[PDB]
RNA sequence: UGGCUCCACGAGGGUUCAGCUGUCUCUUACUUUUAACCAGUGAAAUUGACCUGCCCGUGAGGCGGGCAUAACACAGCAAGACGAGAAGACC
RNA sequence: CUGCGUCAGAUUAAAACACUGAACUGACAAUUAACAGCCCAAUAUCUACAAUCAACCAACAAGUCAUUAUUACCCUCACUGUCAACCCAACACAGGCAUGCUCAUAAGGAAAGGUUAAAAAAAGUAAAAGGAACUCGGCAAAUCUUACCCCGCCUGUUUACCAAAAA
RNA sequence: GCUAAACCUAGCCCCAAACCCACUCCACCUUACUACCAGACAACCUUAGCCAAACCAUUUACCCAAAUAAAGUAUAGGCGAUAGAAAUUGAAACCUGGCGCAAUAGAUAUAGUACCGCAAGGGAAAGAUGAAAAAUUAUAACCAAGCAUAAUAUAGCAAGGACUAACCCCUAUACCUUCUGCAUAAUGAAUUAACUAGAAAUAACUUUGCAAGGAGAGCCAAAGCUAAGACCCCCGAAACCAGACGAGCUACCUAAGAACAGCUAAAAGAGCACACCCGUCUAUGUAGCAAAAUAGUGGGAAGAUUUAUAGGUAGAGGCGACAAACCUACCGAGC
């Protein structure tokens, strides 16, 4: 391609323009109502027991009349607690491994370069 | 095959670093300090292995009794299985009776 | 975007080039070279600066650095610490011999005082205005960052506007008048589009 | 590795944080209390020490409660603490015979009760123990207001208690609107259970119900920044004018 | 893939130490072999040519501008010493020191054909002193560097002895010395502070005598013919 | 617009308008023989033929008559060193027919004459290499491998 | 036997699956009796392209431009630049009350507007 | 409640008249495939090591007494290598 | 789910072969809706009489195709499938695979790498005279034969992969 | 001299301390990752069993919130295998570590990826230059098994005594394990490299310390007490129980479809006979084309027929014109 950087420049410029417009819209929304988000949402537990940010959709009938919305479950039964604990323990194992590896790397680096100690 | 063709790099051991120079200090803290401190109070390690000694079954039982509630699910299950296996082995197997 | 393996080793060829791709295939797993960590504030070697080589084939010589690699603490001195390699080599030609430099370390070279050609030790100190500069321990003075050509190779001093380049005055003029309207309704009013029908309220959940 | 805290402390830790931490202190204490319920299916010894007949020595004895299974159908009635007993039995009461699973169930009756405080009639499923407890307490209202939750063992009973406490706190005129004399008579007959309204409003609420109620209380739409900005601007202008 | 161009849009560029060839070709006059015997007339003609060539004097002035402490009267001896040291480096194949005496363009001509051979080269005698035939300099800031070329004439006695891989004699004779006349060019990167004069190329006059024949016989195969193609003279 | 929430519409509702569009299209050379008045585009997957018609009529003032769209499936047969399939993206191809009988052809975006250097270019490395190539000559067969550097 | 590691698209499955699965395009109508598609004109997005004649701006900015420091726009800055002068002028005049915020620019409700701010009913 | 028979039907279990034929007396000729040689590609079961003979005896290529005996490649053969062969059956 | 379309390839392994070598690698291109999928406002109220050329006649197993009264309703052609030498069997497997036409093709393919004609082995053809003498048995092959005994009324079902039977 | 061999990092293990992550825009419970229509649809209920008791049937330890001691005591128990308290007493605690592993080790991990299975699920292997590869003229020598350089000459567990001399001469019944005893024709081994299998201190013995006392609360003591040293393996069943996953094959059923030429006959669970379904006999094949096929010959082929699609019955079970058949290529009880 003759000038590939032109495409990158155009993409960056369009991203900047969209950023400016969205910033103006966000400032106006904060001034008029104060909502930090343009789309309604909520914090709910799914069937798997993890907190999720559910983004609301738009319908024509209220939620209690809706069939598909009512079929979806937003509560977790007690059998997911053990799996949540297992996930937490797995994350703890990964974090501990990362920390120990970082400490080992620091010790090896100090051994190899004495003037880091000095 | 099975043996290295090059000499390993030489290993330098500082016989006079801080730990080697100060190793053994305060081992007689009780004798020389009016018995305010016990030498086993200088033990740094697991909570269940401070000032105590025993075989593998005893160590497993002590660990389960001390920190059993804080262990992860998999580790606790493995500890229970190990205790059962060691119990069976020690109480039901051996040359001597 | 960027596809670099965790232990990708940086070399003379820039990452993503044909030579770099051939040297470091995606599947290669070599021993990671241990590099002394230098903070961004602590690093003080910059392109276009004259530095003297302390150790090597030709020590005590001063040369201007042409390339720097912060990943390996490498500084490449132009025309110094060079070996010779054949280029333009084919099955019928014996090749053209050209010199190519080798990497140097920040400990291997020492920055030199421009007014007194002798290597010195330099620390970062602030000016009266707060601007950060580097001052040497011995015979303290200010050695600013040498001017270096831009990465994109653009020269504002010799820049001529093209048919699709916005003029400076038009790009600088301010037209935004702050108000409490959105771009959509502002443009609708500007273009004269009329919408009388209202939006019936819907259910969000 | 090891957790910082034991697993059984995690419920208290999560009560210490989040929306649970903003619940009323009295409600939190009431939930935290773990007093032992009254024995029903086992007979307490009554003494801390007893003489062992075989060796004639004073040995300490304890009352070990017997586990009770409360089916979900018991939350719509007043069983009075009785429940299903799930256990094992030796055939013919002989240790050398087989061990068989056994389930003991209480006998249930659908009686009609009238509440003087609530001025309403309820048809609930109760037991002979519940009827005896009501007779001992001298009235359904007295029984509900006296027996704690660990003896009521009924969400419906806790709801009745909350309603009665709320009415007593509010001195609600809806109880016999045209007979203030009778309303005052009932209120002074049950005056001994007077509870402040802000504390009676949370009586009998489960953890989920309390969390939902607190979320409803905290549910306020955000105030637009325009109001706060104009308020701070006008305050600054007033202070500047005073300085002038 | 081609290695001609390193990746583009790169600040770093390949640094060069020497030019591709002589900036201005020098044509040796016919009969310089006779002028060699006419030693006095050789000196007179060299002086006259240097005086008459204004470009030579301007180039020398530029060289003095870039390095004032430079002399023309002493350079022939230094050039002879550099020549002899460079040719002696071939005997022990010390390319590390040869890099400091010859140019990167001269190096292939001195190493590629003697990669796998043993050369016993020695300098025995000098018939006529060297003389600076012509001095010329590179264009001003052609790529940011300035080079200078100095032409010298050598008429000296040398010895050549080249052996094959197995040590069998392949070319030359190690005892008898023979006369050699050649024009030697020297190049130096004036702009580079650490640059120095190094032997760069040599000039082969069209009237040069044919070189010494080789020991063995060589067969040159004719044009191989495909079945459809017949032989054509 | 793509990756956005379209507001729900009800009877008597306002006309739906888009002021800034993220739809980007590419005019492409057809790989097979096509009629004169047919132009080929690669368009985003969330774009319909009605949207393409309005897009071309509004932004580019191009009168269109008929639009026909299809979806091309990207090859998934590529496998890397880990033997994991690499997916080429699926893309939507649209064919647009001009309205008033105009004829469109795809011109040559890379003319050979324009590729040829009309101006002068002097690359130092290229000059050095070509000079060395022209100066260096193959060894004379009658020399038989004897180095040509020695003047003796 | 089935490939469960590939994206589930409309090209996979029987006729019902292929005809029912979409590809992301928005709907612009509804199907009535007889499988007849009725298209609603006001559900088709309208590209509001302005008039570009006599436009000074160009896609690329000349490099001969000063580098103004980046200052993100905030609600406080917008309020100070827009409503602060009118509010301070009205305060200096002396006839001010919180019941005139509608005249000052404040919108008590979004209902009855073509462009609601929360939730917004207009596209990008 | 118990016992017999009747027509039709059957890749069901036996038998019969005639014809038929290489089933046989007693096999032969031809064609294809296979096969053997040349060229390309190229497995598996198995395998303690073997420099791996016969007769007689003893408890058999390996022990004892005799006999035999330059080395080696290809195509058949199935007497032996309790041919792992080939697994099953019986207490 | 792109899997013998185009270009290029140090290529070179598809049970051999390859220079255009290629059913391998990299890049580019493609299958355009009329066929098909994706349908339908509400509340009440209708719907005994098969099909079989449906006329004969003859039935039993008794069958595969229907609305009206009223209210509401006038915007219309969007989205998706469309390629191939292809699926299930670890394989470019002599196997398994629904429907409409072609009933032998107008469409689709190649049993033999080259040679010689040893043994043994597989298939086929021909055979003097005899015609079951072979064999547990007319097993196979040839011809188009009759009658009987035992068992089960008969059609049908069963041990996918050693028993199709008298069960 | 070919195949090869070596090459140290990636990271991992055990602790201490400290309480951890989860909205860029859009989509994601319908056939998940699918912009957009009237519903009622909801969780709570003792673990069992293997194993020990040399069978087995009552019974058989399983963190329940303070280290030590009381104490293996009181108690329980086919009073037996075994189980087993409490009152009472009370204890310190400074993460920045290792007489841990170094690519068959250490996590399975380069990755829960490739691949296998309908599904639950199972689950890998590997890398190695150099300061500089913008030095490829480079990461030289030698080293397991297997070959080549370089086939073989009577005779024999292949060796030993020897010899001038390789053989020729004399002597010599392979190894481990199991049985009293084997060369036995009883089991195992083609070869090479790496990995792979004896864990505990009651009593006694040896050497120290102190001594009628020993021991850093508790215990022992009529020379004892305290401390140390030193003894107790690996692999392999048919099985049992709990909780998930399977009726895309097959057994049966439900919904709505499809196919059956020609002839004789008669309104046939009729006959001959294609498509089609099945598989009596023979031959080939037996690591095959095929974990059940091919050629011929056969029964049925308008019916209790064959068959495409969707759905249902799930293992203490289903289904079955009972073959102990079939339930995803080993069903007297699936995975
Ligand atoms: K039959
Ligand atoms: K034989
Ligand atoms: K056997
Ligand atoms: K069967
Ligand atoms: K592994
Ligand atoms: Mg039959
Ligand atoms: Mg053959
Ligand atoms: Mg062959
Ligand atoms: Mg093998
Ligand atoms: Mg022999
Ligand atoms: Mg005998
Ligand atoms: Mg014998
Ligand atoms: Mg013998
Ligand atoms: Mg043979
Ligand atoms: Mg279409
Ligand atoms: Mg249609
Ligand atoms: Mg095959
Ligand atoms: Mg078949
Ligand atoms: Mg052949
Ligand atoms: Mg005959
Ligand atoms: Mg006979
Ligand atoms: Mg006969
Ligand atoms: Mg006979
Ligand atoms: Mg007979
Ligand atoms: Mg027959
Ligand atoms: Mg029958
Ligand atoms: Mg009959
Ligand atoms: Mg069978
Ligand atoms: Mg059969
Ligand atoms: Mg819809
Ligand atoms: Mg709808
Ligand atoms: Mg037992
Ligand atoms: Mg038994
Ligand atoms: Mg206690
Ligand atoms: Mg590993
Ligand atoms: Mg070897
Ligand atoms: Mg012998
Ligand atoms: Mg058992
Ligand atoms: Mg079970
Ligand atoms: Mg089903
Ligand atoms: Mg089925
Ligand atoms: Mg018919
Ligand atoms: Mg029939
Ligand atoms: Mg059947
Ligand atoms: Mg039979
Ligand atoms: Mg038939
Ligand atoms: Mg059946
Ligand atoms: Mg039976
Ligand atoms: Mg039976
Ligand atoms: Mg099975």
């Amino acid at each position: 391609m003759p000038s590939p950087e032109r495409l990158d420049k155009v993409v960056d410029s369009m991203d900047a323009l969209d950023k400016v417009v969205q910033e103006r819209e966000d400032a106006l929304r904060l001034l008029q109502t104060g909502q930090e988000r343009a789309r309604p949402g909520a914090w709910r537990r799914d069937i798997f027991g993890r907190i999720i940010w559910h983004k609301f959709k738009q319908w024509v009938i209220p939620w209690h009349l809706n069939k598909r919305y009512n079929r979806k479950r937003f509560f977790a039964l007690p059998y997911v607690d053990h799996f949540l604990r297992l996930e937490r323990e797995k994350r703890a194992r990964i974090k501990a491994r990362k920390e120990n590896l970082e400490r080992k790397k620091a010790k090896i680096l100090l051994k190899k370069f004495p003037h880091l100690a000095e | 095959i099975g043996i290295r063709l090059t000499l390993p790099p030489p290993k330098v051991v500082d016989r006079w670093n801080e730990k080697r120079a100060m190793f053994g200090v305060y081992d007689n803290i009780g004798i020389l300090g009016n018995f305010e401190k016990h030498p086993k109070e200088l033990i740094r390690g697991p909570i269940w292995l401070r000032g105590w000694k025993g075989n593998e079954l005893q160590r497993c039982i002590r660990k389960r009794k001390m920190v059993g509630s804080r262990m992860f699910a998999d580790d606790l299950h493995n500890l229970n299985k190990r205790i059962r296996y060691l119990y069976k082995h020690f109480n039901r197997h051996g040359k001597f009776r | 975007k960027v596809t670099l393996p965790p232990h990708y080793r940086y070399g003379m060829s820039p990452p993503g080039s044909v030579a770099d791709k051939r040297k470091n295939p995606p599947w290669i797993r070599r021993r990671p070279v241990v590099v002394e960590p230098i903070s961004d504030e602590d690093w003080y070697l910059f392109c276009g600066d004259t530095v003297e080589i302390l150790e090597g084939k030709d020590a005590g010589k001063q040369g201007k650095v042409v390339q720097v690699i912060r990943q390996r603490n490498w500084v490449v001195v132009g025309g110094l610490n060079t070996h010779y390699r054949y280029i333009g080599k084919t099955m019928d030609y014996r090749g053209t011999m050209i010199p190519s430099e080798a990497p140097l370390l920040h400990r291997q070279v020492k920055l030199v005082d421009p007014m007194d050609r002798k290597p010195t030790e330099i620390e970062w100190r602030f000016t009266e205005a707060g601007e950060r500069v580097r001052v040497s321990t011995r015979s303290g003075r200010i050695i600013p960052k040498p001017e270096f050509p831009r990465a994109d190779g653009i020269v504002p001093e010799t820049w001529i506007d093209g048919p699709k380049d916005t003029s400076v005055e038009d790009a600088l003029e301010r037209t935004y008048v702050p108000c409490l309207k959105t771009l959509q309704e502002e443009v609708m009013e500007a273009m004269g589009i009329k919408e009388t029908r209202k939006y019936k309220k819907v259910y969000w959940y | 590795p090891l957790h910082k805290y034991p697993v059984w402390l995690w419920k208290r830790l999560q009560l210490r944080e989040g929306i649970c931490s903003r619940l009323p202190g009295h409600y939190l204490r009431s939930l935290e209390e773990e007093r032992t319920p009254t024995p029903v299916h086992y007979r307490p010894h009554g003494a801390k020490f007893k003489i062992n007949p075989k060796n004639g020595q004073r040995e300490r004895v304890e009352d070990v409660p017997i586990p009770i299974y409360f089916p979900p159908e018991s939350q719509r009635g007043l069983w009075g603490g009785e429940g299903w007993i799930l256990g094992q039995i030796y055939a013919n009461n002989d240790k050398l015979s087989k061990r068989l699973k056994k389930v003991w169930k209480p006998q249930l009756f659908e009686r009609e009760f009238y509440s003087e405080i609530l001025d309403k009639k309820f048809t609930v499923t109760v037991t002979m123990r519940t009827l005896d407890l009501i007779d001992e307490a001298y009235g359904l209202d007295f029984y509900i207001l006296k027996t704690p939750k660990e003896d009521l063992c009924s969400k419906f009973g806790m709801d009745l208690k909350r309603g009665m406490l709320l009415r007593l706190a509010r001195q609600d005129p809806q109880l016999h609107p045209e007979d203030p004399e009778r309303r005052a008579a009932i209120y002074d007959k049950y005056k001994e259970f007077a509870i402040p309204e802000e504390e009676a409003e949370w009586v009998g609420l489960t953890l989920e119900e309390a969390i939902e109620k607190q979320r409803l209380l905290e549910e306020k739409d955000p105030v637009p920044l325009f109001k706060i900005y104009v308020a701070e601007l006008i305050q600054q202008l007033q202070q500047q004018a005073l300085s002038e | 893939a081609g290695l001609v161009i390193p990746p583009e849009k790169s600040d770093r560029s390949i640094h060069l130490a020497c030019t591709a060839g002589i900036f201005d070709a020098y044509v040796p006059p016919e009969g310089d072999a006779r002028i060699s015997s006419l030693s006095k007339e050789g000196l007179i003609e060299r002086t006259e040519r240097m005086k008459k060539t204004m470009a030579s004097q301007v180039s020398i002035r530029r060289i003095k501008d870039y390095d004032a402490n430079f002399k023309i009267k002493d350079f022939p001896e230094k050039a002879k010493d550099i020549f002899i040291e460079a040719h002696l480096c071939l005997n022990n194949s010390d390319h590390d020191r040869l890099h400091t005496l010859v140019t990167e363009h001269c190096f292939p001509d001195m190493t590629w054909d003697i990669k796998y051979k043993t050369v016993r080269w020695s300098f025995v005698e000098s018939l006529e002193p060297s003389h600076v035939v012509q001095v010329r300099c590179s264009s001003m800031m052609n790529q940011g560097n300035v080079y200078g070329q100095i032409t010298v004439r050598m008429h000296t006695r040398q010895t050549l002895a080249i052996y094959d891989r197995f040590g069998r004699l392949m070319y030359g004779q190690e005892d008898v010395p023979k006369d050699v006349l050649e024009y030697v060019v020297f190049e130096k990167q004036l702009t580079n502070p650490y640059g120095s004069w190094r032997m760069h190329t040599k000039i082969v006059p069209p009237w040069a005598p044919p070189k010494q024949p080789i020991l063995k016989t060589v067969m040159i195969p004719g044009p191989q013919l495909k079945p459809e193609e017949e032989y054509e003279e | 617009a793509r990756n956005v929430v379209y507001p729900l519409y009800r009877l008597g509702g306002p006309q739906l308008r888009v002021f800034r569009t993220n739809f980007f299209i590419q005019l492409v050379r057809p790989g097979v023989a096509q009629p004169e008045d047919t132009v080929q585009f690669r368009i985003p997957m969330e774009m319909t033929r009605v949207d393409l018609r309005n897009y071309l009529e509004g932004i580019y003032n191009v009168p269109v008559a008929a639009v026909r769209t299809r979806v091309q499936h990207g090859s998934n047969k590529r496998r890397d060193h880990r033997n994991v399939r690499i997916k080429k993206p699926d893309y939507k191809v649209a064919y647009v027919q001009l309205a008033h009988g105009q004829t469109f052809t795809f011109p040559d975006l890379f003319p050979e004459k324009d590729e040829s250097p009309e101006g002068s270019a002097a690359d130092d490395l290229y000059s050095m290499l070509e000079e060395e190539r022209q100066q260096r000559q193959s060894s004379d067969p009658r020399r038989g491998g004897v180095p040509s550097w020695f003047g003796l | 036997g089935a490939d469960r590691m590939s994206k589930w698209t409309s090209k996979r499955g029987p006729r019902s699956f292929r005809g029912r699965k979409g590809r992301g395009a928005k709907g612009i109508g509804f199907l009535t009796s007889g499988w007849r598609f009725v298209q609603i004109k006001e559900m088709v997005p309208e590209f509001v392209v302005p008039d570009l004649t006599g436009f000074k701006l160009k896609p690329y900015v000349s490099y001969l431009a000063p580098e103004s420091e980046e200052t993100p726009l905030t609600a406080a800055q917008l309020f100070s630049e827009a409503v602060a002068p009118a509010i301070e002028k009205d305060f200096k005049d002396g006839t001010f009350d919180p019941d005139n915020l509608e005249k000052y620019g404040f919108e008590p409700t979004q209902e009855g507007k073509l462009f609601q701010l929360y939730p917004r009913n207009f596209l990008r």
